């Protein structure tokens, strides 16, 4: 015979746009995530510099 | 939804621990990798 | 003018008086441009030698007595002038116009019957 | 612009929306701008490809796929007895779109209709298969070979000796390719 | 290709042929391979018609 | 002026298309007296334009048909 | 003359040879078999994808986006295999001829096309992941190379260069040829007439081409692929070696060629780069009296001054790429 | 001391400079392989085992290629620009601490030394475009000089914010001051701006008009043959590695981690290397991921987005430091 | 002799290892030439990098039909 489609017909294939949204790129959790790192970092930086400042007192 | 199942797309699939890793990390688990099946 | 540097809109001549002005205008632009043509294509000839070629080109068509044919020759002259003054031609194109720079010479036809016959149709 | 008849339904776009009327919150709008969300998403796509198998094959140790129809280096073929298949019909010389074939012929010493010159200018040939399609005896064929780049252009002027030697070397491929595709020819 | 003048055309110049090309190739009387050909000459150190 | 004429002789006498030198006058014509056809005249005005380093418009060039006409024309032009 | 058409728009070979086959078929006054119509429509949309893969991605690579060009040219490799399976060439197939197609497709091709079809949507989507929302891509294309709908018609713009300016017009819809009247598809149309709209139309044309190919796979009928008159199409090789009539017709078609009734026709198709047309004059003999090719890229590049005057030199690469420009088309 | 000072300086210089050039050579090999894996391909795998000799083949090919200089404008001036660019691109490695004080020059003004040598490197690019005697390539080299100075302002503005936290220009002290916290957390917007500025400062994509050949007027670096190409390319990879090292120093804690002298030194070197390598990977990652920004847009990004934010941060940060009594001491400590 | 062959091997290994063509992609052959840089064949794996200007290039690949109008440009590069 000849190259023919299957008797049922080939199943439908994906062609419509599929770029689904994901939570890893929504800005609201990203903004919350960035704020926490900055807040945590400044908490550690206040404690760090205050300690460093006390070390200069002892050294002097 | 727009996407067809990865289980119907004529491309090499992942298996075992690596398929669970793939479904947990990629942007869309239904997206194929474009590698054709040799059989 | 408007489309590109030396672009001349195609127009018919109204009469023989109109045509003669264009022909003299075309010759004037050509022999005026001869100094620039030399230095622009680094031609190994003096402007005198180049300007003689301009006159001979205009003298091949001196005997034309048909107005439509003149319009065709005028359009060709403008097209050649534009593609020369714009650096669209290359040195190979302009140099090929000087018949002396062919390795078989400029007298590319036999002088008389017996020279062509002895060499074999030229 | 639009086809004749009444304007297509809803062809006219609605009026533009002002900044005030945009249905998207400021925090989302400011966040995408400063965080570059769609650029981050595009970068994440590359990492997904970074862990997918590459498509590269290691040529010349591996080769890409070719079909029985593949049109490569020309060859002249024989019968199983070893007689030339070519009978100087000149069909391939006439159909050739590039005039790449030159043929001369007379009666052979035994009186057989055979060629004396069979040249193919491989620098004129457009590799279209028309000669192979026109040949009534399967004499001229294109082999699957494509790796015959040469040092000089003169090496690409094939005469009858070069073409018959090519057919002798490539015959099992030539018969296999003919075997697979002859039903469709 | 044909040498036909269009009056009122701005910038009627060649579009396909080489600069300084002589003849109109789509005329039936123009031969297929034309009249001339080029090559590089090692004395002139340039291309020659 | 007179300085222009002494420069005018420097090119017309050097021109190889003159019927006979010393035929030049203060009012000689290129065609009638000097035996110049149309294009030889076009060339002479172009040689004068080079000497005074001033471009001559085509209409102005058509007006110039005599040695005096050129001497008058160059004086009117500021450049020289 | 048919192989001369492969080499005009030399990333769109089968549709180039399609337009010359349709014009010659029109003067021949023959209706090609239904299977040939579906094969040619199927390969038409495969060739449209091959062209858009070359056009869109190399246009993306010109403005700095290296990666999509690499991804999509593996897709080109897969579809070039289909061209080599049917003919024996990666590019210049000489496959679509007046009367239909050269030979039938091998018995395992439809399923291999189908397998590629199940994964091609993801390839389109991943391309859109890098460009469509990317703010550098948008800032390089939006408001660049604008032409109004009125001027696009007066400049001879066709295809995407016309549909990007809002004009709904496709030759496959307005004057259907082959099997495009038997398939369903949508026509992407822009509204701002800029490089960004024309990019979005071409990305959607990817999806409609795949949508047509899937329909052609299921609607493929049985039967011959060459018109069944050996006075026009060559007989099967087994017929040529078997009966007198077939051998004569084989001899004459490959030495003299078929005679085409005298007359002239302008035939146009929706090529991947826009309206491709051919104007053929037949004198009744076996050689065409005149063949003139209407290349969409010729009209588009003639509009470069109109769309670029007054604009930035740094936008010229954007509009050179927005015109689908192959200079085999332009110069011929 | 124990042995000769000259011997120590020889060995210390050789230990920093020689392994640096090895690392710069393999950043070019890694760039090709990383973009290839991202592009579903292999990248160099045939010149040497696993492609590990590719950069040495490239360098030797170019070093034995013939140079085509300008129309005898000047011999000295033609090479003058390339020489300056390479020397000052490499001079900044001399203050990098591979451990506390483990630098060729442990300088108290080290940050200002790095800024100075970068400013002197822009001369070579500008002096090259002019020397080429091509007004087309000069404008591209002029645009490239404008981009380099403008984003130099972005980097020195970002760096000023880090100095306010540590109170010192010593690279060692900056690193020690991060045992409290890596500055990427408190100065997260600054780190992002500084990394973007470092990409622009290196003429790297998406800021890569200097080498772009598809853009009609761009591609100034594309006319550099033989030795001149080697000079410019080595200087660029050398600056890429140094901008990644300085980024790790300022924001990722430098050589800090996450009894024998040899192993302590090795771990400090390794930790700095791991952090630098990650930023080199991101550096390659962005070239492969984005299209190219137009010159007018990249200048507007610098002057209307990055700088106005940085000058706003220059006001806010010291006010926060004063309000929390965290203005650091500026004496020799750490 | 052996020394001069060693430099011969070394200098030739560098010429082979970094093979930089200036693709004068005149026509449809440039499409096949462009497919050598794509993932299936990945010329970069062997050290081949395409170069836009002749100044940076070692090899000229004439991939296309050379017209008379184009020949002066090809000779120039
Ligand atoms: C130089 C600085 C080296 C710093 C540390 C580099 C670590 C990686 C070393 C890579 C080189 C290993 C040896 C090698 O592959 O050479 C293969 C070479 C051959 O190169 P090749 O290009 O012919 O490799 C063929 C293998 N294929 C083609 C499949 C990939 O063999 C030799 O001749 C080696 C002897 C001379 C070695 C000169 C380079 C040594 C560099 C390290 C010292
Ligand atoms: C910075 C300046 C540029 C870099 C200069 C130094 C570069 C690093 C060392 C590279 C040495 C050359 C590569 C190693 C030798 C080699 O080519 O091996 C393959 C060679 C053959 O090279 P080949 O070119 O004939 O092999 C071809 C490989 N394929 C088929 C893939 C194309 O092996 C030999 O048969 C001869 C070996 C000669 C002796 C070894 C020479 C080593 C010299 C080390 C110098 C170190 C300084
Ligand atoms: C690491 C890779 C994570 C891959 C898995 C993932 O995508 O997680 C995304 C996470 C959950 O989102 P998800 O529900 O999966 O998406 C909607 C699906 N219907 O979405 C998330 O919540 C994670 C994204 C927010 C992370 C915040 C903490 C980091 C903040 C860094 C700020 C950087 C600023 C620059
Ligand atoms: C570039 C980036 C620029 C933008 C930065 C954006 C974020 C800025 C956030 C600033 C927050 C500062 C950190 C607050 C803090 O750490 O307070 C610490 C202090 C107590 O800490 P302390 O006693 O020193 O030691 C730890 C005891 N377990 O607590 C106190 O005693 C004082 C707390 C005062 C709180 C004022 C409001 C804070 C918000
Ligand atoms: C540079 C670094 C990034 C700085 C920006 C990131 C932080 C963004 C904070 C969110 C901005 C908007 C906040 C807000 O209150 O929005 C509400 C108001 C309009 O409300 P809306 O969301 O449109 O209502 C829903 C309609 N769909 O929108 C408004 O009226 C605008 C109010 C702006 C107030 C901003 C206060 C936060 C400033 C954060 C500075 C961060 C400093 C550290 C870095
Ligand atoms: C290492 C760790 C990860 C590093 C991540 C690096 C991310 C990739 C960096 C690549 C280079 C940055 C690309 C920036 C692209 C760009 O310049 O876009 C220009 C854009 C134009 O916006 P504008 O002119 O202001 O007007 C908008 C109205 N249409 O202007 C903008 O879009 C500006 C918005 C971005 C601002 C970022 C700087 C602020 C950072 C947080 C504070
Ligand atoms: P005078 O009375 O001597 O002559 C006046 C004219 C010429 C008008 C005649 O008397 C006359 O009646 N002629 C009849 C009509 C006529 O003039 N024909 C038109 C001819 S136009 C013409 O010949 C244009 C040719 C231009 C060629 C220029 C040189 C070639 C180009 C290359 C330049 C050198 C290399 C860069
Ligand atoms: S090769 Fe075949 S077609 Fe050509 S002359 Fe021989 S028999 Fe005839
Ligand atoms: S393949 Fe085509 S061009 Fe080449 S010889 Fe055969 S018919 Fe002629």
């Amino acid at each position: 015979p000849q190259d023919m489609p299957p008797p049922g017909g080939y199943e439908a294939v994906q062609y419509k746009r599929n770029l689904p949204s994901r939570g890893l790129f929504r800005p609201r959790p990203l903004l919350a995530g960035a704020a926490v790192l900055m807040l945590y970092g400044w908490y550690k930086l206040v404690k760090g510099i205050r300690e460093q400042n006390e070390l200069a007192r002892e050294k002097m | 939804s727009n996407a067809v199942s990865i289980t119907k797309k004529y491309t090499v699939q992942s298996t075992g621990i690596w398929e669970r890793i793939r479904r947990a990390l990629v942007i869309d688990p239904n997206r194929s990798n474009g590698v054709p099946l040799n059989p | 003018v408007q489309p590109t540097k030396f672009a001349v809109t195609v127009r018919q001549s109204r009469n023989w008086a109109d045509a003669k002005q264009r022909v003299i205008a075309a010759y004037r632009a050509w022999i005026r441009a001869a100094p620039e043509i030399q230095t622009m294509y680094s031609i190994p000839f003096p402007v005198s030698h180049i300007r003689t070629r301009i006159r001979q080109e205009f003298e091949r068509h001196r005997y034309v007595n048909k107005l439509n044919v003149v319009d065709v020759l005028l359009q060709q002259s403008n097209a050649d002038f534009q593609e020369t003054m714009n650096f669209w031609r290359q040195q190979s194109h302009v140099m090929a116009f000087f018949k002396e720079e062919h390795f078989r010479g400029e007298k590319r036809l036999p002088s008389n019957f017996i020279t062509g016959f002895l060499e074999g149709r030229n | 612009a639009t086809p004749a008849g009444p304007p297509p339904k809803n062809f006219r776009l609605p009026p533009p929306k002002n900044w005030d009327e945009e249905s998207e919150s400021t925090i989302d709008k400011v966040g995408k701008y400063f965080l570059m969300t769609e650029m981050l998403r595009g970068m994440y796509v590359l990492l997904e490809q970074f862990f997918r198998p590459p498509y590269t094959i290691y040529y010349p140790f591996e080769k890409g796929p070719i079909s029985p129809r593949f049109r490569g280096e020309h060859a002249l073929r024989r019968y199983p007895s070893g007689e030339e298949r070519c009978i100087a019909c000149k069909l391939c010389e006439a159909v050739c779109p590039a005039q790449a074939i030159t043929i001369e012929a007379e009666e052979r010493a035994d009186g057989s209709r055979r060629t004396t010159r069979y040249d193919i200018d491989m620098t004129k040939c457009i590799y279209c298969g028309f000669c192979q399609e026109s040949c009534p005896v399967d004499a001229i064929v294109e082999s699957p070979n494509a790796e015959y780049a040469t040092e000089t252009r003169e090496e690409l002027l094939y005469n009858k000796e070069k073409l018959l030697a090519n057919g002798d070397k490539w015959e099992p491929e030539l018969a296999a390719a003919i075997r697979a595709d002859a039903p469709y020819r | 290709m044909f040498g036909v003048l269009f009056v009122g055309h701005p910038d009627l110049r060649r579009i396909m042929t080489d600069y300084g090309f002589e003849g109109h190739p789509l005329r039936k009387d123009f031969p297929l391979t034309g009249y001339t050909e080029i090559r590089y000459d090692e004395e002139k150190k340039r291309i020659v018609v | 002026k007179v300085e222009v004429y002494e420069r005018i002789k420097s090119l017309l006498a050097g021109f190889d298309k003159v019927n006979d030198p010393n035929n030049i006058t203060e009012t000689a014509h290129f065609a009638n007296d000097l035996g110049l056809d149309s294009l030889d005249t076009v060339e002479v005005v172009m040689a004068i334009e080079e000497e005074f380093s001033i471009e001559i418009p085509d209409k102005d060039a058509d007006q110039i048909h005599s040695v005096d006409k050129a001497i008058e024309y160059i004086l009117r032009q500021p450049d020289a | 003359a048919l192989p001369y058409f492969d080499r005009l728009d030399y990333v769109s070979m089968m549709t180039n040879e399609q337009v010359f086959s349709l014009a010659v078929e029109k003067l021949l006054n023959i209706e090609i078999p239904p299977r040939a119509k579906f094969i040619r429509t199927m390969f038409g949309e495969i060739t449209r994808i091959l062209n858009h893969l070359m056009s869109v991605l190399s246009h993306a690579m010109d403005v700095g986006a290296l990666t999509p060009f690499l991804w999509g040219f593996e897709e080109r490799e897969k579809l070039m295999e289909f061209y080599e399976r049917v003919s024996g060439a990666r590019l210049h197939a000489a496959y679509v001829r007046p009367g239909g197609v050269h030979q039938d497709i091998p018995v395992g091709l439809l399923d291999d096309i189908y397998q590629w079809a199940t994964q091609f949507g993801d390839r389109i989507d991943e391309t859109e992941e890098m460009l469509t929302d990317n703010r550098i891509w948008i800032n390089r294309l939006k408001g660049v190379g604008v032409v109004s709908a009125a001027d696009a018609l007066n400049l001879s713009f066709t295809g995407v260069m016309l549909r990007g300016s809002g004009v709904p017009w496709d030759v496959r819809k307005s004057s259907p040829y082959d099997a495009y009247d038997q398939v369903e598809f949508d026509v992407p149309v822009g509204i701002n007439g800029d490089c960004y709209d024309r990019y979005l139309c071409r990305m959607e044309e990817f999806r409609q081409s795949l949508r047509i190919i899937h329909q052609c796979l299921n609607k493929m009928p049985a039967g011959p692929v060459r018109y069944e008159d050996y006075k026009i199409t060559p007989p099967p090789r087994a017929a040529m070696k078997e009966n007198m009539e077939a051998l004569i017709h084989h001899f004459l078609l490959f030495t003299k060629g078929y005679a085409v009734p005298p007359g002239d026709t302008y035939t146009a198709i929706e090529a991947p780069k826009g309206e491709m047309g051919v104007y053929v004059v037949s004198d009744g003999s076996e050689r065409p009296y005149r063949v003139h090719i209407r290349a969409p890229g010729f009209a588009h590049l003639s509009g470069f001054d109109h769309i670029t005057r007054g604009h930035l030199l740094a936008d010229a690469v954007a509009v050179i790429g927005t015109m689908d420009l192959v200079f085999g088309e332009v110069d011929r | 001391m124990s042995y000769s000072q000259t011997i120590n300086s020889l060995v210390e210089v050789v230990l920093v400079l020689v392994p640096s050039l090895v690392g710069i050579a393999y950043v070019t090999v890694g760039e090709r392989k990383t973009m290839g894996s991202m592009q579903r391909r292999l990248g160099p795998n045939a010149v040497g085992i696993y492609g590990l000799l590719q950069a040495f083949a490239d360098a030797l090919k170019l070093l034995l290629k013939e140079y085509v200089g300008p129309t005898q404008a000047n011999l000295v001036l033609f090479f003058l620009g390339p020489v300056i660019t390479l020397i000052f691109s490499l001079l900044g490695y001399a203050v990098i601490p591979y451990g506390p004080g483990l630098a060729v020059n442990d300088l108290s003004t080290g940050i200002l030394y790095m800024l100075a040598v970068s400013s002197l490197a822009t001369y070579g690019i500008l002096l090259a475009g002019w020397s080429a005697n091509s007004k087309y390539a000069f404008l591209g080299s002029l645009r490239s000089t404008a981009q380099l100075i403008s984003y130099e302002l972005v980097l020195s503005s970002s760096i000023l914010l880090v100095i306010m936290l540590s109170g010192s220009l010593s690279l060692t002290v900056i690193v020690e001051s991060q045992r409290a916290i890596w500055y990427i957390l408190p100065l997260l917007p600054v780190f992002i701006i500084f990394f973007i500025g470092s990409v622009a400062e290196t003429n790297r994509a998406p800021f890569d008009l200097a080498e772009a050949e598809s853009e009609l007027v761009s591609g100034f670096m594309t006319e550099h043959a033989a030795v001149i190409f080697v000079f410019f390319f080595l200087a660029e990879y050398g600056s890429i590695v140094l901008m990644c090292i300085l980024t790790s120093i300022l924001f990722l804690g430098g050589y800090l981690l996450i009894n024998a002298p040899t192993v302590e030194g090795s771990f400090y070197g390794l930790s700095l290397g791991v952090k630098t390598s990650i930023l080199i990977f991101v550096f390659i990652w962005t070239r492969a991921s984005f299209p190219r920004i137009r010159f007018d847009q990249l200048m507007s990004f610098c002057w209307t987005v990055l700088l106005p934010i940085l000058f706003a941060l220059i006001v806010l940060v010291p006010c926060i430091l004063y309000s929390f009594n965290i203005f650091p001491v500026n004496i020799s400590l750490l | 002799q052996y020394a001069l062959t060693t430099l011969d091997i070394i200098t030739n290994w560098a010429r082979q290892g970094s093979f930089w063509p200036m693709t004068f992609g005149l026509a449809c052959c440039a499409v096949e030439m462009m497919h050598l840089s794509t993932p299936r064949y990945d010329q970069d794996r062997l050290g081949i990098i395409f170069r836009a200007s002749p100044r940076q290039s070692d090899v000229m690949i004439v991939a296309g039909t050379l017209t008379n109008k184009m020949a002066p440009a090809l000779r120039q590069v």
